[PDB]
């Protein structure tokens, strides 16, 4: 029963979701970084020893390397298996937004060669995110940690002729926040230090007036400065980054890299989509990813999509209360779906078609 | 405006050619063959209906059809047909 | 040989992904139906 | 048999790039892109394109299926390679589509630019008509492609195009956009693109639009403004316009249910016979004002002329394998009107039949699906113009290696 | 949807399971029919047909004919022990009879 | 107690009536059918590494003779056809798999006077026949069946006269109906 034995693996630019599947939560997520000698480590140990290790992310906006690196992250994730991965391996693994042929074939090659599993499946993270709720279509923002997407997955199928992307709202957002804190006076210059700046997102992630929120709040800065907890006890009243770069998603020009504001980007995606399907695209706009945990994203997407869209079509936004791991939850459900058995790829057909299978 | 009438000639010829590659069949023989198929279909279906009515059941099932075949076919033909039907009902429910 | 294959694979794929998202809806329905089956088990304890 | 390659379909409206063997292209992005001297920069996916940015400049890289600016074409290629394809060009062959009326000079120049700049291991340049035929599953037939710039009937025989049988007409997406512009100007509809709108409110049908203009709009050129307006007009077309079943009759058109549409600025109204009177020019340009010319040929006229300019022995095959493709073919009842006119005008001695590839993906991406299935064949592995072929035969080997 | 598979092919039969089920369900036989009844019926009919066709082809080869005619059907039926009992009360047109001459009416 | 444990229908019917090594790899390969030695890639198995290209059998190009300079000057001479034109015609024939409907379109009308399809086909067949008629020893192709161009011109003319006849189709069909009518009446 591959459905009950299901396993999911998602690499991610910020945190690999390694964890046993079948339930509704991940188990052993890890920072997903690979360290090597300066002149191998992976996970928490590498994140700790960053000071003596050249670290690398095998995730380049979804792209990965084949022969050397990804196998280390897979070995670290192998803990989800019952330490018997060569026998307990009905696993579905990362599916980058759109690099289907090369990435899928090269990844399935490694998987079947290292584990020769009787169960595999290949679906873009978009479809897994949509299965978290289940409906006709999703234009999921899917803002995680590396990229942002507008995947219009109609009827569970990711229409590639309408998929659109955005890159500036990824890792470099943390560097922009670091520059903002430098202007403030902290002046961090390395990841080992701005890990706490990354953590600041846990509270400094609100935006109300996309056009003048930061100014209007600097004018009346009270009861809005959450005063993030610095290690040295410096509780200075953080009150400008509270509203600067949660809005950078809607205003790429605010950072320096230019692109359609996340809202108008999703809008252009559903516009390029079909006309009749565009009604369901408006009505079933999903929001997922770690970056979507910002409380204001829902309301701001509502407002911007209602301003950019016709009056007849409404915006029925749906942000799951646990959108942090909605993609992982939906993937685990799709894996441990009862009558989904027949759709798993197995050693039987691998031994006669290999990666020449549907990919 | 066509008045198309159905028949079992498309499958009676398939079975014929699979059980005898070199032997054919004429149109009159095909008609007699279709008549035989219709007659035995009627017989077996009526017997199954009778069994269902006797058991006070409004639906005919594979078991009624099996007992009807056992009743209709004589001796060493009944057993053959029943083994064929049983094997087919097991190869059909196995999703092959 | 291959032209009809892609046309067939397209209709099959949109059919396959279709029934996938489909059982997805039935699964979610089965979760609400799972809570309803738990309620039916409560009613069965009531009956016992 | 399968080999990791790159299929390119570079049309005057949109460019579709992807891998050979997939049912759909990896990335489809508009071709009417802008330009900004940051040097000249170009964008893809429409998210780096439809952005209000300082000093949006005009540019036209490819018109009528032919390269108009080699610099912008090379930039589009580089961007498609490094941004969305995200792979080195030396690792994947390149099968690129071309318009049948492309010149030998442009063919050889594209070949040399692909062999000396990107260093691709193999190259092939196929015609859009042959690709559409190969996609639809026919080796002989008439390809009817109504793009943004032109509507063309191209007869292909045994996988080869008959230039002397090709026919073209300028009545295309550009004509439809012009007609929509004229209709808006006659009905007093202010065409406001989205980038000029800050906020809007709901107003009653036919009432003026209550919208506020942005306060910090950047410098944009007339060309970029017209591009945004044409995008809005194309949305209006895809959402409103419909072809008349029979020859346009005002009385019958005034008895059709109206279609409601709301422009970005909030102005919402219903359209009656004016949405059906515009698409009539595609089939009968004699009733279009501002088009005082009878030499222009409608869609059915182009089809009939293309079939007639061919040998009489193959006209039955063309009539029986008439293939319809293009973006303009998605207009409601377009293929119905086309089939009606073709059954009326075609001699009954020759069987008429249109392929039912009516899906949006099947229509707009036919030329790319064709190249995909043509490059995903083992037989086609012998027609690849290799880097060694280019080095030995030179730029002129293209004419002999790929007709 | 998925590529539709016919019930006849799924079971392994040639006779039309769909048409057999249609007849069974719309006929006098019963109110509603189970999925297994028409499969079994078609299988039995196909077996009877294969048997009688084998016998008819054997008779045809014996008579030196390549086309099975009603003669080869009548001879087969009246030579077989069980098929004769099955079709005892059935007459076949242009089928004829067997050369069964009573031993008492022979030359002496 | 009932054993069962199997499918309901099958159960009732039956009782009620009692070392891995074979990785796929992105391997390069060469097609023997090609003459340029171009190297391609494919996801081959671990068993047929370096094996010949299976589709190489699909390289049976059309058969077209190749006349020489002396042979042409001696026998294939024609007042209305020059070498510049005949060589191009034969090149088109070899390139486009001997389909004259396409050879006519690929004809270079800018350097040679306009041509139909029938004249081109007649010229090609006459060349093929004359090349081999020089001797009886050639066994490849000696008696090429030169098609008829005279009757073909008529088959073209009196059929194009029927193609574009709009009301004449209906008129002819109606009179043919009436013809059968009174012919059956006079039978
Ligand atoms: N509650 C939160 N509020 C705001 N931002 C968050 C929150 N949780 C995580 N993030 C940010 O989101 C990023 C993680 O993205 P998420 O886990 O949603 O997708 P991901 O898997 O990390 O990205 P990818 O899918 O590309 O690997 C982190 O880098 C973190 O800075
Ligand atoms: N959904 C739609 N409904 C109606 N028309 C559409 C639709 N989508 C696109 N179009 C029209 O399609 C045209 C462009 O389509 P297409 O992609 O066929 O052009 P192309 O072939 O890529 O380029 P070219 O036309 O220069 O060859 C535009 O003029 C647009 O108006």
């Amino acid at each position: 029963d591959d459905d009950i034995a299901a396993l999911v693996v998602d690499n991610g630019s910020g945190m690999c979701k390694a964890g046993f599947a079948g339930d509704d939560a991940p188990r052993a997520v890890f920072p997903s970084i690979v360290g090597r000698p300066r002149h191998s480590y992976v996970g928490d140990e590498a994140q700790s020893k960053r000071g003596i290790l050249t670290l690398k992310y095998p995730i380049e906006h979804g792209i990965v390397t084949n022969w050397d690196d990804m196998e280390k992250i897979w070995h670290h994730t192998f803990y989800n298996e019952l330490r018997v991965a060569p026998e307990e391996h009905p696993v579905l693994l990362t599916e980058a937004p759109l690099n289907p042929k090369a990435n899928r074939e090269k990844m399935t090659q490694i998987m079947f060669e290292t584990f020769n599993t009787p169960a595999m499946y290949v679906a873009i993270q978009a479809v897994l995110s949509l299965y978290a709720s289940g409906r006709t279509t999703g234009i999921v923002m899917d803002s995680g940690d590396g990229v942002t997407h507008t995947v219009p997955i109609y009827e569970g199928y990711a229409l590639p002729h309408a998929i659109l992307r955005l890159d500036l709202a990824g890792r470099d957002l943390t560097d922009y926040l670091m520059k903002i804190l430098t202007e403030r006076g902290y002046s961090f210059t390395t990841t080992a230090e701005r890990e706490i700046v990354r953590d600041i997102k846990e509270k400094l992630c609100y935006v109300a007036l996309d056009f003048e929120q930061e100014m209007a709040t600097a004018a009346s800065s009270s009861s809005l400065e959450k005063s993030y907890e610095l290690p040295d006890g410096q509780v200075i009243t953080i009150g400008n980054e509270r509203f600067r770069c949660p809005e950078a998603l809607f205003q790429p020009s605010f950072l320096g890299m230019e692109s359609c504001g996340i809202h108008e980007t999703t809008f252009n995606s559903i516009m390029k989509c079909d006309v009749d399907i565009r009604k369901d695209l408006y009505a079933n706009t999903v929001l997922s990813g770690g970056t979507t945990m910002y409380p204001g994203i829902a309301d701001r997407m509502q407002k911007e999509i209602t301003a950019l869209a016709p009056s007849t079509m409404k915006i029925k936004i749906i942000a799951p209360p646990e959108r942090k791991y909605s993609v992982w939850i939906g993937g685990s459900i799709l894996a441990s779906l009862s009558t989904f058995q027949q759709m798993w790829i197995s050693k039987q057909e691998y031994d006669e078609s290999g990666p020449s299978i549907v990919h | 405006k066509r008045s198309r009438k159905e028949s079992y000639s498309v499958y009676v010829y398939k079975v014929l050619k699979q059980v005898h590659p070199d032997t054919g069949i004429s149109s009159k023989a095909m008609g007699i063959m279709n008549s035989f198929v219709n007659d035995i279909f009627e017989r077996i279906a009526g017997e199954a209906s009778r069994l269902a009515h006797y058991n006070k059941r409004s639906t005919i099932t594979s078991r009624e059809i099996q007992t009807a075949v056992r009743l209709l076919l004589p001796g060493e033909l009944a057993k053959h047909a029943v083994s064929e039907g049983t094997k087919a009902v097991t190869k059909y429910t196995s999703s092959k | 040989w291959l032209s009809a294959d892609f046309a067939q694979e397209r209709r099959w794929k949109r059919g396959v992904a279709r029934k996938v998202v489909r059982m997805v809806i039935r699964h979610h329905e089965e979760q609400r139906q799972k809570e309803e089956r738990a309620r039916r088990e409560e009613q069965a304890k009531l009956r016992r | 048999d399968e080999v990791g390659a790159l299929v390119f379909d570079i049309g005057s409206y949109t460019v579709r790039a992807g891998y050979a063997g997939e049912d759909c292209p990896k990335v489809d992005f508009p071709t009417a892109i802008g330009m900004v001297v940051e040097g000249p920069t170009y964008y893809i996916d429409t998210n780096a394109l439809r952005v209000p940015r300082e000093n949006m400049e005009a540019i036209s890289p490819l018109k009528n299926g032919m390269v108009e600016d080699w610099d912008s074409f090379q930039a589009i290629l580089d961007h498609t390679y490094k941004m969305h394809v995200k792979s080195e060009a030396s690792l994947h062959p390149v099968l690129m589509s071309e318009a049948p009326w492309n010149t030998r000079a442009k063919r050889e120049k594209l070949t040399e630019l692909m062999f000396e700049h990107y260093n691709i291991p193999a190259f092939f340049l196929c015609k859009t008509a042959v690709l559409t035929a190969f996609a639809n599953g026919r080796s002989t037939g008439l390809i009817l492609d109504s793009g943004a710039t032109h509507t063309t009937a191209i007869p292909v025989h045994d996988g080869y195009v008959l230039q002397q049988g090709i026919v073209k007409s300028p009545l295309a997406g550009d004509f439809i956009t012009m007609q929509c512009r004229e209709l808006f100007q006659e009905m007093n509809i202010e065409l406001v693109p989205p980038y000029m709108i800050a906020s809007k409110e709901a107003v009653r049908e036919g009432s003026p639009a209550n919208w506020k203009r942005k306060e910090k709009l950047p410098q944009v050129t007339r060309s970029w403004h017209n591009y945004m307006c044409n995008c809005v007009i194309q949305d209006f077309q895809a959402s409103v316009l419909q072809v008349s079943d029979s020859t346009y009759d005002e009385q019958v058109a005034a008895q059709m249910p109206t279609v409601h549409y709301e422009f970005p600025n909030g102005y919402n109204c219903d359209f009656g016979a004016e949405r059906l009177k515009i698409p009539e020019g595609l089939f009968d340009p004699s009733n279009v004002k501002g088009l005082s010319g009878n030499t222009m040929l409608g869609v059915s006229h182009v089809v009939t002329t293309s079939v007639g300019m061919c040998d009489i022995d193959i006209r039955p095959g063309l009539y029986g394998s008439v293939i319809v493709a293009g973006g303009n073919t998605l207009i409601q009842s377009f293929t119905d009107r086309l089939n009606r006119e073709l059954s009326q005008k075609t001699p009954p001695s020759m069987r008429l039949k249109l392929i039912a590839n009516n899906t949006t993906v099947e229509r707009r991406f036919s030329s790319w699906i064709g190249g995909s299935i043509l490059a995903s064949l083992g037989t086609f592995q012998q027609m690849w113009i290799s880097k060694q072929e280019y080095e030995e035969g030179g730029k002129q080997c293209v004419e002999r290696k790929c007709p | 949807r998925a590529k539709a598979k016919s019930r006849s092919s799924r079971a392994g039969l040639q006779f039309p399971v769909g048409r057999v089920h249609r007849l069974l369900r719309k006929g006098n036989y019963a109110e509603r029919v189970g999925a297994g009844a028409p499969v079994y019926l078609a299988a039995v009919l196909e077996y009877l047909t294969a048997e009688i066709l084998e016998l008819a082809g054997n008779a045809a080869r014996d008579n030196k004919k390549t086309r099975i005619i009603p003669r080869h059907l009548q001879l087969a039926i009246r030579n077989d022990e069980e098929l004769n009992k099955l079709l005892g009360r059935v007459t076949i047109a242009q089928g004829g009879v067997l050369p069964n001459i009573q031993a008492v009416l022979l030359p002496k | 107690k009932r054993p069962e444990g199997m499918h309901r229908e099958v159960y009732a019917l039956l009782y009620s009536d009692k070392k891995k090594v074979r990785p796929w790899k992105w391997m390069p390969f060469t097609n023997p059918a090609r003459k340029d030695g171009a190297m391609f890639f494919h996801w081959r198995r671990a068993a047929e590494e370096g094996k010949d290209y299976p589709f190489a059998r699909f390289n049976k190009t059309v058969q077209v003779p190749v006349y020489s300079e002396q042979e042409y000057q001696l026998y294939l001479h024609d007042d209305a056809w020059t070498k510049a034109e005949t060589d191009h015609l034969f090149d088109l024939s070899r390139r486009f798999d001997l389909r004259f409907v396409v050879i006519h379109d690929r004809y270079d009308h800018q350097q040679f006077k306009k041509r139909s399809v029938e004249d081109l086909k007649e010229r090609y067949y006459h060349i093929c026949a004359k090349l081999a008629n020089v001797r009886a020893v050639p066994g490849t192709d000696l008696k090429i069946p030169v098609f008829d161009a005279g009757h073909e011109r008529r088959r073209k003319e009196q059929l194009e006269r029927l193609y574009n006849r709009t009301p004449e189709q209906v008129a002819e069909e109606e009179y043919l109906l009436q013809e059968l009518r009174k012919i059956e009446a006079r039978k």
